[PDB]
């Protein structure tokens, strides 16, 4: 049957992440779905508003956020998944458990400093911008 | 099938009923809060009026209360609770229905 | 964010 | 081990004194830098409530 | 009184000191159990 | 009118009915804690 | 204590630093607020508290502990009802899991008699608990919570899998006719509707369609995006992980912080003044994922092992200090600010007000709009 | 035996909280029926438990 634990999480934090990226304010208050910069470049991010939004700002968001959560439980419980798949050889496995969990740990911080440089384009001064 | 499930468990409650003497009083006892609240509930009907609501309230919910209490006293004390025993399982009794008769004392002015 | 009219 | 149930108990004592401090601090900027006074709105009944029950009474509160 | 940038340095430090000791908690914590 | 200006409980029949019951629920409660404690098992 | 509830002393502790210092507790709850969130966003946890250790226990004292803290928390603030379809709610999906015990009758069954016919005493919530829809979610689970455990003193003679299906059927059967019996009664008149704020937080364009003062008030707006980062920095990415890991191991508290969760964060989206009521469930939840990644990197009981370790700790470490960092100066920047007198002093509020307090008749009325009421 | 003692203890204050709050729906204050119950508590709170404690 369906009624599997992976399948109601990953549907739950799925859920969340959509809340918790006004996905909701996308709807109640209707936005324009993005803009166009000097140049028509299309600008993802409303700039220097804090309570205002683009619907394409929610998608990115969305994408930043579940690629965090993705990386903290890889980190958790998925490390000797990886090594079983994309290493099964086996000759070694803590030194390649400790290269696939230092490269976890860098990339969640890549991230987060891509939220954060996100962010200061909707307040242009936040003292602490993580680059 | 009905019918015969019945015979069954009328057995077994008469068997569990015999060999364990508390467990016959709990049972009357919850036989008879039943009735005062059917008492209570006839009352409100033959006069179709219910007036003093929260007196009314007052003396219905007891009645309730009393009856859970004292489900989940027989429940605690037939199999009892991993942390909880026999004891505490009748202290912590004794204390819930101290606090409901006093919130009903007061509910009923 | 208080109890006034906006 | 004793030891090191004993180095618990007193390392949560302290990260617990901490921890008021932390709150504590965090929320008195308001009272060092301007003074004491009620703010927002709704609190102002608030406050009025409470003189009132406190300079009366209970029942008559 | 004690002024705003002493309140912001109190704020501050006890929120590190605060950090600390949990990391060091639960350092602790996990090795030993 | 305050909550002590209404008139009492003792007052209403209808009020008499629902003390009674009140009543007999505590007693009974009495006599079934005193019960329980006594008779062995 | 509730989240030493959940998972260990450890998690705990983190779950405590991260609510002391958090920008989105701390928004309601500075020196001089003293609104009813003061208190009550206290009491909830220590209600909640006491749920859980009379759920997975099964103690009745536990459950009056609960049941005498949802009649403080009923007495404080008019949010008590999220409390009084959340308790039900963990009630009905542990019966749907097939997770049902004694322990849970035992403590569902305590704490609603207690506390429901303890909060029908105070004066302002009268007769609401048993004749408004919003207080009916806990009634149902009440009498199904009797049909259920009835069901398992018939479970153990009938002694074949008859009854499974036998069980189903029934629990249908009752589910559909107490929801029409409560749409009748509703239309009848008996039951009252639900109430005008609640229905908004469905029917998001309905405020402004009918309540024309429930629109104006800014506290009642959706929220975009920043503010989710601007109060809980570095757990707001952090939480969505937390629920997750919290799933892949369910249990009776674990699906109690999961419907919280969810919940709250539909609700923190759809309105700004409820995402205090979601604050806590983030540190619990961030404070469950960061110590579950403690514990695969912090005992150092090899090296890129320990290089490993040292790495990860580190850079969660940093966050940590830079979580310190980013709450103060949050707190400082906006949460911290006087209304009666604005920097500039401006004291023109005071000055008007205690004019009109000295050289005017103290009969005399006074007649402005509403928001400033409270201040004259 | 002695443990008679502790169980005459026990029914004083079972019927004894009963009694205050008797004598709180006939007119006495709430301040009064709360000094009441902690005079009455302490001492029954220890000669409950020792009962319960002896017998069981
Ligand atoms: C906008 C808004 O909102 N508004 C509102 C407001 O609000 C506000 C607030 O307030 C503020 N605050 C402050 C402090 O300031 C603020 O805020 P905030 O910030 O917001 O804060 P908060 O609130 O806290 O927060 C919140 C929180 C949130 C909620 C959170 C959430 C969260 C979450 C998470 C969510 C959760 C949830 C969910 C769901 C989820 C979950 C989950 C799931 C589901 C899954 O701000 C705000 C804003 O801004 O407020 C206010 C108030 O305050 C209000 O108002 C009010 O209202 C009410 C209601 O209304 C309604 O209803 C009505 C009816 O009732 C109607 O009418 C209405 O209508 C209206 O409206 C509409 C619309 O608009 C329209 O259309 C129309 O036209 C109209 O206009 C409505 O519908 C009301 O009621 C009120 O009024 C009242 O009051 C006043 C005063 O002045 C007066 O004047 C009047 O008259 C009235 O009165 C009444 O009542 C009262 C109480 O209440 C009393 O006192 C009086 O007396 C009266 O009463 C009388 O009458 C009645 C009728 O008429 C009756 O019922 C009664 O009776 C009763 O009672 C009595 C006394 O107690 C008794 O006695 C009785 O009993 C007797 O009798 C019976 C019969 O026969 C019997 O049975 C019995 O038995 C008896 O008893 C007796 O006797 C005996 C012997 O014989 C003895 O023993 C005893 O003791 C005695 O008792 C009963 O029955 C009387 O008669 C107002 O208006 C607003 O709205
Ligand atoms: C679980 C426990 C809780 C953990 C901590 C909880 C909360 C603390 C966190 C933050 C508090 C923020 C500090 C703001 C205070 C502003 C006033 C100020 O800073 O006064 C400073 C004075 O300072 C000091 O010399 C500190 C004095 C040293 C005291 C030693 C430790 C304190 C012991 C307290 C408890 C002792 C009882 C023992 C048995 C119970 C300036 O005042 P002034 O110039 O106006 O003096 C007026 C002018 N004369 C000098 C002439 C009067
Ligand atoms: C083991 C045994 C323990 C017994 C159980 C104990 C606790 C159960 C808890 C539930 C209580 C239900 C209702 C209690 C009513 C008390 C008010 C009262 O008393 O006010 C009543 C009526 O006002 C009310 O309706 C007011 C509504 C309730 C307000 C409660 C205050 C809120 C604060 C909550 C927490 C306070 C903590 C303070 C510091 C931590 C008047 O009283 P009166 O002076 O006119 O009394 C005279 C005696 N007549 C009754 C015969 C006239
Ligand atoms: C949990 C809910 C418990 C329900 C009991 C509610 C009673 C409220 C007591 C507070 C009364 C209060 O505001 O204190 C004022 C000052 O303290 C006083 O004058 C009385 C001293 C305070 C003693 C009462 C302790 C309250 C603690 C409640 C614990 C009960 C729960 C037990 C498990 C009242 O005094 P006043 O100015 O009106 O004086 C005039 C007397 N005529
Ligand atoms: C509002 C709801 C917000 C709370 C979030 C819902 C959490 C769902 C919890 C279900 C967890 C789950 O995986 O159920 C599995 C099976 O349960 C089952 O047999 C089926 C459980 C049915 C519950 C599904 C939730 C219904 C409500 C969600 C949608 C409602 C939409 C209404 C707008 C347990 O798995 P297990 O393997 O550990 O158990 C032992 C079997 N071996
Ligand atoms: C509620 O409607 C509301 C709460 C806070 C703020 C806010 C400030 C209000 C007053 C201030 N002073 C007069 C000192 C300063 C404020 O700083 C803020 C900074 C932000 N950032 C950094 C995005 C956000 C809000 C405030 C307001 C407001 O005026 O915008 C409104
Ligand atoms: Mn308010």
């Amino acid at each position: 049957i369906i009624s599997s634990r992976i399948i109601w999480a990953t549907l739950s934090t799925f859920f969340i992440i959509c809340m918790i990226s006004a996905y909701m304010f996308n709807q109640i208050r209707n936005t324009q779905l993005a803009g166009v910069g000097p140049k028509g470049e299309v600008m993802y991010f409303l700039p220097n508003e804090f309570q205002h939004q683009f619907a394409i700002e929610t998608q990115v968001m969305v994408l930043i956020y579940g690629t965090l959560a993705a990386l903290v439980v890889v980190l958790v419980k998925g490390i000797q998944f990886l090594r079983s798949h994309l290493y099964p050889e086996t000759k070694k496995a803590y030194f390649i458990d400790a290269i696939l969990a230092s490269f976890c740990a860098l990339f969640i911080y890549v991230f987060f400093a891509a939220l954060t440089t996100v962010f200061t384009i909707k307040s242009p001064a936040y003292p602490f911008p993580l680059l | 099938d009905f019918q015969e499930t019945f015979k069954t468990s009328k057995r077994a409650y008469f068997a569990q009923i015999e060999k364990y003497p508390k467990l016959k009083l709990i049972d009357t006892f919850c036989f008879f809060l039943v009735l005062l609240g059917v008492i209570q509930c006839t009352f409100i009907i033959l006069i179709r009026d219910n007036f003093p609501f929260n007196a009314f309230l007052a003396g219905f919910i007891i009645c309730v209360g009393q009856f859970v209490l004292l489900m989940s006293l027989r429940l605690q004390l037939c199999n009892s609770f991993p942390g909880i025993s026999k004891n505490r399982a009748f202290a912590e009794f004794i204390v819930a229905s101290l606090i409901l008769h006093f919130v009903c004392l007061h509910f009923i002015n | 964010y208080a109890a006034a009219t906006s | 081990s004793c030891v090191l149930s004993v180095f618990q108990t007193i390392l949560k004592l302290v990260i617990f004194v901490a921890i008021f401090g932390a709150a504590i601090s965090s929320r008195l900027f308001a009272v060092i830098k301007f003074e004491s006074i009620i703010h927002e709105f709704d609190p102002w009944f608030n406050y009025r409530a409470t003189k009132y029950l406190v300079n009366n009474s209970f029942y008559k509160f | 009184m004690i002024s705003d940038e002493q309140l912001n340095s109190l704020a501050i430090t006890f929120g590190i000191v605060m950090m600390t000791l949990i990391v060091i908690y639960h350092a602790v914590d996990s090795t030993m159990s | 009118l305050a909550n002590d200006e209404y008139p009492r409980s003792w007052e209403i029949s209808n009020s008499w009915v629902y003390i009674s019951a009140i009543c007999g629920v505590i007693v009974a409660w009495i006599f079934f804690v005193v019960s329980f404690v006594t008779t062995s098992s | 204590e509730f989240t030493k509830e959940i998972k260990d002393a450890s998690a705990g502790l983190l779950a405590a630093g991260f609510i002391a210092i958090v920008p989105g507790y701390i928004s309601r709850s500075v020196a001089g607020s003293y609104d009813n969130e003061a208190i009550a966003i206290t009491l909830l946890m220590v209600t909640f508290m006491f749920w859980i250790k009379a759920q997975k226990t099964g103690s009745i004292m536990h459950a009056t502990c609960a049941a005498l803290f949802y009649f403080y928390m009923v007495s404080a603030w008019g949010g008590y009802v999220f409390i009084t379809n959340l308790i039900p709610l963990h009630v009905f999906l542990l019966i749907l899991m097939g997770r049902y015990s004694s322990k849970l009758y035992s403590a569902y069954t305590t704490w609603y008699a207690i506390g429901t016919v303890a909060s029908m005493q105070i004066p302002f919530v009268g007769f609401l608990p048993i004749r408004s829809n919003d207080h009916m979610a806990a009634l149902g689970v009440f009498g199904l919570i009797q049909i259920v455990a009835f069901g398992d003193f018939v479970k153990g003679q009938i002694s074949t899998a008859k009854f499974k299906v036998i069980m189903m059927v029934s629990l249908f059967l009752i589910l559909v006719l107490g929801v029409v019996g409560l749409s009748a009664l509703t239309y009848m008149g008996l039951i009252a509707p639900w109430t005008g704020r609640f229905y908004s937080l469905w029917d998001t364009n309905y405020a402004k369609i009918h309540i024309p003062i429930i629109a104006s008030v800014s506290e009642h707006q959706p929220v975009s995006w920043p503010a989710f980062f601007f109060d809980t920095h570095f757990l707001i990415w952090l939480f969505p992980a937390g629920v997750f890991l919290l799933f892949l191991d369910l249990k009776d508290e674990h699906v109690f912080v999961i419907a919280y969760s969810v919940l709250c964060s539909y609700f923190a989206g759809v309105m700004v003044r409820l995402m205090l009521t979601l604050t806590p469930v983030i540190c619990v939840s961030a404070a469950v994922a960061l110590s579950k990644i403690f514990d695969i990197y912090l005992d150092f009981k090899k090296p890129a092992a320990l290089l490993a370790k040292l790495i990860v700790s580190g850079s969660f470490i940093f966050y940590l200090y830079l979580f310190v960092f980013h709450s103060t100066w949050v707190t400082r920047t906006a949460y911290s600010s006087p209304s009666v007198v604005l920097p500039s002093l401006i004291d023109d509020f005071r000055e008007a007000y205690y004019w009109l307090r000295m050289n005017s008749d103290e009969d005399s009325k006074v007649a402005a709009w509403w928001d400033y009421g409270y201040q004259i | 035996g002695v443990t008679a003692v502790y169980f005459l203890g026990f029914i004083a204050t079972i019927v004894g909280f009963e009694v205050i709050f008797a004598r709180y729906y006939l007119g006495t204050s709430i301040f009064e029926t709360l000094f009441s119950s902690l005079y009455l508590g302490a001492p029954g709170l220890l000669t409950s438990t020792k009962f319960l404690r002896s017998f069981g």
